[PDB]
């Protein structure tokens, strides 16, 4: 998801 | 001269962080998508409720109208793309196809194409009526964090964690340009200006790059702004005065001078992460969204 991050 | 952004509206109910939104071509409408699971369509300018789209498995990192205002493509976790009719709420189709989850998705301007990025590397072109794929790019090394049509169609550009910007010709799927720059830090956005020549680039270095795609030589950079950690939409504002907007990890929303890169104004009030930002065809309105903690969308309206 866009929404977690790297 | 510079902007006056105002809060107007916040509109909530999306039950996670919210990944992207953005207004209908003919302006009546913003879409929402969520890690939720959900579409949610809201009017534009009262901020009305107006429906909730549901089918797909697991979370939509991306959502993009049709020409005509008629339709809706998702990009979901659940590695399928579905094609919405607005008015009913259906599925019409749903794309398979990717093998990881996708992340980025747009109509050209005739509508009859999606172009779809994914975690699998690929960029996928499909066409609206039949559902089918039409071509598979092995577009990059890496995640493909955008994918983008130029104002006729002809061209593709992607980004990629790999670093690299692709500009790619629609018809033949041949890669055209690639976009390389110094210490190849990760893209995560890309899209083309509203005259086609120019592409704005988001790097996980805190910086954004304006690049003459003809040239392959960058013209403006604007920083000041965080972006190291998520995807964050940014956009060529051209209602009023010519701005750059973007999200950012301090829970701001960033407005720059196109030509001095001087920042214009920060929108205050979202309490997590501005994923995303857009901006309203014909008036000077911006709608942002942010995650987990805040959850919610909201509408500002600026005098230019």
């Amino acid at each position: 998801m866009r929404t977690e991050p790297r | 001269v510079k902007p006056n952004y105002a809060l107007k509206f916040t509109l909530a109910g999306h039950t996670k962080a919210v990944s992207s939104v953005k207004f209908s071509p003919n302006g009546e409408w913003l879409a929402s998508s969520s890690a939720d699971k959900l579409i949610k369509i809201w009017g534009a300018y009262d901020g009305k409720f107006e429906k909730t789209i549901s089918g797909h498995k697991l979370g939509i990192s991306d959502v993009a109208w049709s020409s005509d205002s008629n339709l809706l493509v998702s990009a979901s976790d659940d590695k399928t793309l579905k094609i919405w009719d607005v008015s009913s709420g259906k599925c019409l189709k749903t794309l398979k196809g990717h093998s990881n989850y996708v992340f980025c998705c747009n109509f050209n301007p005739q509508s009859n194409l999606i172009v779809s990025g994914s975690f699998d590397e690929s960029v996928r072109i499909w066409d609206v009526k039949t559902g089918k794929c039409l071509k598979t790019l092995p577009a990059h090394s890496d995640p493909v964090s955008a994918v983008h049509f130029n104002r006729d169609g002809s061209l593709i550009v992607s980004s990629s964690y790999d670093g690299l910007c692709r500009i790619w010709d629609t018809a033949s799927g041949q890669c055209l340009k690639t976009l390389i720059d110094d210490d190849n830090p990760p893209v995560s956005f890309v899209k083309f200006s509203p005259n086609g020549k120019y592409i704005l680039a988001a790097t996980l270095d805190n910086t954004l790059k304006l690049w003459d795609y003809s040239k392959g030589k960058c013209l403006k950079t604007y920083t000041g702004h965080k972006n190291e950690k998520y995807c964050i939409f940014a956009n060529f504002s051209v209602t009023g005065g010519k701005w750059i907007v973007s999200g950012s990890e301090d829970n701001l929303v960033y407005i720059w001078n196109l030509q001095t890169k001087e920042i214009v104004q920060k929108l205050q009030g979202h309490t997590d992460v501005v994923i995303s930002t857009a901006c309203h065809p014909t008036e000077n309105i911006i709608a942002s969204a942010a995650l987990e903690n805040d959850k919610t969308i909201k509408l500002w309206k600026s005098d230019c």
